[PDB]
């Protein structure tokens, strides 16, 4: 008899580890596995919650028109989350990922500005540069240094077709005029199960300083490094591609012998 | 059993390259699955060494007796057996000189890496393994050949096939990326054995086949779907 | 799939 701690424990890390678009099979298993549905729902619950913060899974607040992501930076307690540009908090249950009871929410701070135009150019950027992209951003103060925080997720889930993937990004600006130091992770999946089974995972770390002025200003210089950072990297995943195939596939194993033809099987038994 | 459907669809959504760590956890939730989770889901291949021969071998459930393992070089198990299954004398020579041109297979289509054959006796033919493990330039390729023989002058081969893949690269532009999976197919021929055409001959370019044509769908899989999924997300 | 070795002994087992 497994122990109840055990049941969790594993539990949670197949949780966690579910592909974007399929948390609901992955659940699935995972309970019948168990057998014991309060202790999945109530022991796991850190991993449900882990996971769609990982995840920068996005949700519609009803009343308002552009969805919310969640996230680490939103997450204030007893299970509720922060919409900073409604300036709301609302309930969120993360197992049925729905959210519920928007209540206003005071975010009267001295980054409010520097936040919100930020947001409006990340928000345009977000509609010109992907399909069905969200993004959220937070202003925090980090150890006395004011910092932007910028989130953008964009998934296409199509199970009838076998394939889910997503894009995230995370962007950390640390304003300390004149300069602001950038930080930030770019992050694919990729899961396609039709003929057999493939998974695409990657990450790019980006490093880089501006110079901070205006708030509306420094904006168009935050996006303007989102943008080429974003382009550039999904470009040279789509190169990479190309390169695996000429270095690193040819080096498990050949499309055929150095003497390119099939090979001669009496040579090789005689 | 719904246990082990739900095991087995857990398994091919989790990460591939973490198989090892996900099949353990699977047997620590679930222990009464063990033997139907590893009768039905391939493990990455391992390496053990013949000390006697000095040369590398395979591991896996087909040369395995109790807790020892055969080499296909000396056809001993280690730890020793007194009474370890063995192929028939006649099957035996047919493993010698099997493990013995898949060597050359592998050096030829792989330069590098390891293989063995393990070879046993059914009622009107035998069967076989056939596993090469080739390690990377981060990656490794495990295929895993199991091929069934009716002998009827004319055989009937049956091969199924399951080629594990995994490859990372860390660049500047591209930051990191990792392609994980596997694919398994399955192929029949009757073909005729003769001196000039024997069952190891025929075994061969039934193997060889496979892994060309396994290869060239996982290029297109990897490369090409993943690609424009990833095209699509931005 | 064909029927394994026969006569072998033990459960199966990760390595």
């Amino acid at each position: 008899r497994v122990s109840d701690e055990e049941k969790v424990r594993i539990a949670a890390k197949f949780i966690t580890h579910a592909p974007p678009g399929e948390f609901n099979e992955v659940f699935n298993d995972v309970r019948l596995l168990l057998n014991n549905d309060n202790l999945l729902r109530e022991g796991a619950a850190h991993a449900f919650a882990q996971y769609n913060m990982d995840q920068f899974t996005p949700v519609k607040i009803e009343g308002y028109d552009d969805q919310v992501l969640i996230t680490e930076h939103g997450d204030l307690g007893n299970g509720r989350f922060l919409d900073p540009r409604n300036k709301i908090s609302f309930k969120f249950d993360h197992l049925r990922k729905e959210a519920s009871d928007p209540q206003p929410e005071d975010t009267e701070s001295a980054l409010k500005q520097w936040r919100d135009a930020c947001d409006s150019a990340l928000r345009a950027y977000v509609k010109d540069h992907y399909p069905n992209g969200f993004c959220t951003v937070y202003g925090k103060s980090i150890d006395g240094q004011q910092t932007i925080i910028a989130c953008i997720e964009s998934h296409q889930f199509q199970p009838k077709n076998f394939w889910n993937g997503r894009w995230r990004s995370e962007w950390k600006f640390t304003i300390t005029p004149p300069t602001a130091q950038v930080a930030a992770v770019l992050k694919i999946q990729v899961h396609y199960y039709e003929d057999g089974n493939v998974q695409l995972v990657s990450h790019k770390d980006i490093q880089d300083s501006v110079q901070v002025s205006s708030d509306v200003q420094t904006a168009k210089e935050f996006i303007k490094i989102i943008e080429n950072a974003e382009n550039e990297y999904q470009t040279a995943i789509s190169e990479n591609y190309q390169t695996m195939s000429d270095t690193t596939f040819k080096a498990l194993r050949r499309q055929l012998p150095v003497t390119r033809t099939k090979i001669d099987w009496n040579k090789i038994l005689s | 059993d719904q246990q082990l459907d739900c095991a087995l669809d857990l398994m091919r959504r989790l990460p591939p390259q973490q198989i090892e760590k996900n099949l353990s956890d699977l047997i620590d939730l679930v222990p009464s699955l063990c033997e139907d989770l590893l009768s039905s889901v391939d493990q990455p291949l391992k390496i053990a060494r013949d000390k006697v021969v000095g040369k590398d071998y395979l591991l896996c459930d087909y040369n395995r007796d109790g807790d020892s393992y055969r080499s296909p070089w000396s056809n001993k198990y280690d730890p020793p057996l007194e009474d370890g299954a063995m192929p028939s004398a006649r099957l035996r020579k047919l493993e010698v000189e099997a493990n013995n041109a898949f060597d050359q297979y592998r050096d030829l289509y792989f330069e590098g890496g390891v293989s063995s054959v393990y070879l046993w006796d059914l009622d009107h033919g035998f069967a076989g393994v056939i596993l090469i493990k080739k390690a990377g330039i981060k990656g490794c390729w495990d295929s895993i050949h199991v091929v069934e023989v009716q002998e009827k002058r004319t055989a009937h081969y049956k091969l199924t096939s399951t080629v594990m893949l995994w490859l990372q690269t860390n660049k500047t532009g591209s930051g990191t990326m990792n392609l994980g999976g596997s694919l398994t197919r399955q192929m029949e021929k009757d073909e005729t054995v003769s001196d000039s055409s024997p069952h190891i001959a025929n075994i061969g370019r039934l193997v060889e086949d496979m892994e060309n044509k396994i290869r060239s769908t996982l290029n297109e899989i990897y490369f090409g779907k993943t690609k424009d999924i990833v095209n699509g997300l931005r | 799939k064909p029927k394994g070795p026969a006569g072998k002994r033990g459960i199966r087992r990760l390595i």
